[PDB]
């Protein structure tokens, strides 16, 4: 069963190495979604200003 | 330090697996002492926090 016992914790090795990698691709992922969803406050906090700047005219 | 020293050469004694920090080693002892090592083994990974 030694063979078994190793190949057991290989496997734990394995799951650990795709936890990992999997969270750097959604790190990845994560960073492109902050990008956009910046630029899309950008865009309510523009049409914020926009409306204080027409009120001020 | 004579002590640890050994200790060390026997650490060094060992197989490194790959999957897991842990050393497996082959390893002989007597049938006559295998329960006393068996309880030997649980006084030393007792002490340790693991």
């Amino acid at each position: 069963s030694q063979s078994q016992g190793i190949q057991q914790l290989l496997q734990a090795e394995k799951r650990a190495a795709e936890k990992v990698a999997d969270a750097r691709k959604r790190k990845a992922r994560r960073l492109k979604q902050a990008k956009e969803e910046a630029q899309m406050e950008v865009e309510q906090y523009r049409r914020e200003r926009e409306q204080e700047f027409q009120s001020k005219q | 330090v004579r002590k640890m020293k050994a200790i060390y050469h026997t650490l060094n004694l060992c197989n490194i697996d790959v999957t897991q920090k842990c050393l497996i080693a082959e390893v002989w002892c007597p049938v006559t002492d295998l329960d006393s090592i068996q309880f030997a083994l649980r006084r030393g990974t007792e002490h340790s926090g693991s």
